[PDB]
C-alpha cells in the first residue's frame, strides 16, 4: 500500500530542513 | 450564479473587512519594526526545568519565571555555533519578526537577552505538543480536525503575507498545539521580507514546492505549495511526495502528477490540485483574486473564518493538560549543562541581537 511505501522510505520521523 | 444576493453581498463586506484589518496590521507591524525591544530579562530570573527540544540551532527549555511563576518556552543558542552554521541573519532576523508579529496563532516571544556565550528568545510555552507528534500516533486526522487546522494556517499566511513576509518552513514538526487545541506557528529564521521575488534554496525536502527546487526565482505562492503538502499530510498521514532520498523526492515533485487515498472527499482533491500546482500561473493564492480562491473553496464552505480567527470554534482535539508546567506532551532530551564562558563571544556578529 502508499503507507507501506511510506514506512518503507525511511522519512516518518522528524525532518530536517536542507541547511542541516 | 453559486451565491445568490444575500450571500454574496456577505462575502463581500467581509472580504473588505479582511482589507481593512490587514491595513492595520501593517500599520502595526512596521511601527514594531522600526522600533523593537532588546535586552528584556536575564539568565537568572527564571528557573531550568526540562529540555523540550534540540537541534542545530540550539536547545529549548520550559523555564519558570521567578518573580511570576509563568512557565515559558527558552530557546538557547550558542553564538559560536551560529557563526559556524551561517546562520547569524537567519537569527537576528528571527527575532526582528517574533518581536514585530501580532497574530493569534504565531507564537509571543516575551523575552529576549543574551550573554557572553548565547542568545536567549522566550517564548510563550506552548504545552500542547508538536503536530507532528499528535498525527504520527493518531495517523491521519479528519477532513474537518485537518480543516480547523488549515484554517488556521490560511488566516496565519493571510497574515503574514499582507506584511510581505514569506514563511518556508511550513510543516506539522513546525506547528505547536496550544492548551485550547489551536495552532501556534514558531520558527522564523527561514521567513523572509519579499514584496517581489526571492532565490535561496531552503524548506524541507518534502515541502519544496517546484520553483523552488528547479532554482528559479520565487514568491509568497510557495507558502500555499506548502499549504497544500501539510492539507494532505495531515488527511492522509503521510505527505504527497515522499521516497528514499531528497532527490527522488524532488523529481515526483516537479512531475506534476499526485495521487490520493481513496478516502479523500472530491472537494479535498479539488482544492489539492489546486495548491499542489506546479504551474505558477494557476496556483492558488497565486492567483488575481488572491487568498480568495482558498477561503471561498468548497473544501472550506464550513468554515467561519471570523470564528477561527476569534478563537470560538471548539477544537477536535485538546492535548492532555494536568497543570502549567506539563512536559507530557513532549519527548525527553539528555538534559546538559548551560556554560556561558568568561569571555565574550561574537560580540560584533551579535551586535544587534
Ligand atoms: C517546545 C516548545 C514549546 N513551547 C514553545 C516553543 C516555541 C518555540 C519552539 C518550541 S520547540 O517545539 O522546541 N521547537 C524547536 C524549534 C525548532 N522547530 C521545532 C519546534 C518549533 C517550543
Amino acid at each position: 500500500t502508499t503507507y507501506a511505501d511510506f514506512i518503507a522510505s525511511g522519512r516518518t520521523g522528524r525532518r530536517n530542513a536542507i541547511h542541516d | 450564479g453559486h451565491m445568490g444576493n444575500a450571500a454574496a453581498a456577505k462575502k463581500g463586506s467581509e472580504q473588505e473587512s479582511v482589507k481593512e484589518f490587514l491595513a492595520k496590521a501593517k500599520e502595526e507591524f512596521l511601527k514594531k519594526w522600526e522600533s523593537p525591544s532588546q535586552n528584556t530579562a536575564q539568565l537568572d530570573h527564571f528557573d531550568r526545568i526540562k529540555t523540550l527540544g534540540t537541534g542545530s540551532f540550539g536547545r529549548v527549555m520550559l523555564v519558570k519565571h521567578k518573580e511570576t511563576g509563568n512557565h515559558y518556552a527558552m530557546k538557547i543558542l550558542d553564538k559560536q555555533k551560529v557563526v559556524k552554521l551561517k546562520q547569524i541573519e537567519h537569527t537576528l532576523n528571527e527575532k526582528r519578526i517574533l518581536q514585530a508579529v501580532n497574530f493569534p496563532f504565531l507564537v509571543k516571544l516575551e523575552f529576549s537577552f543574551k550573554d557572553n556565550s548565547n542568545l536567549y528568545m522566550v517564548m510563550e510555552y506552548v504545552p500542547g505538543g508538536e503536530m507532528f507528534s499528535h498525527l504520527r500516533r493518531i495517523g491521519r486526522f479528519s477532513e474537518p480536525h485537518a480543516r480547523f487546522y488549515a484554517a488556521q494556517i490560511v488566516l496565519t499566511f493571510e497574515y503574514l503575507h499582507s506584511l510581505d513576509l514569506i514563511y518556508r518552513d511550513l510543516k506539522p514538526e513546525n506547528l505547536l498545539i496550544d492548551q485550547q487545541g489551536y495552532i501556534q506557528v514558531t520558527d522564523f529564521g527561514f521567513a523572509k521580507r519579499v514584496k517581489g521575488r526571492t532565490w535561496t534554496l531552503c524548506g524541507t525536502p518534502e515541502y519544496l514546492a517546484p520553483e523552488i527546487i528547479l532554482s528559479k526565482g520565487y514568491n509568497k505562492a510557495v507558502d500555499w505549495w506548502a499549504l497544500g503538502v501539510l492539507i494532505y499530510e495531515m488527511a492522509a498521514g503521510y505527505p504527497p511526495f515522499f521516497a528514499d532520498q531528497p532527490i527522488q523526492i524532488y523529481e515526483k515533485i516537479v512531475s506534476g502528477k499526485v495521487r490520493f487515498p481513496s478516502h479523500f472527499s472530491s472537494d479535498l482533491k479539488d482544492l489539492l490540485r489546486n495548491l499542489l500546482q506546479v504551474d505558477l500561473t494557476k496556483r492558488f493564492g497565486n492567483l488575481k483574486n488572491g487568498v480568495n480562491d482558498i477561503k471561498n473553496h468548497k473544501w472550506f464552505a464550513t468554515t467561519d473564518w471570523i470564528a477561527i480567527y476569534q478563537r470560538k470554534v471548539e477544537a477536535p482535539f485538546i492535548p492532555k493538560f494536568k497543570g502549567p508546567g506539563d512536559t507530557s506532551n513532549f519527548d525527553d532530551y539528555e538534559e546538559e549543562e548551560i556554560r556561558v564562558s568568561i569571555n565574550e563571544k561574537c560580540g560584533k556578529e551579535f551586535t544587534e541581537f
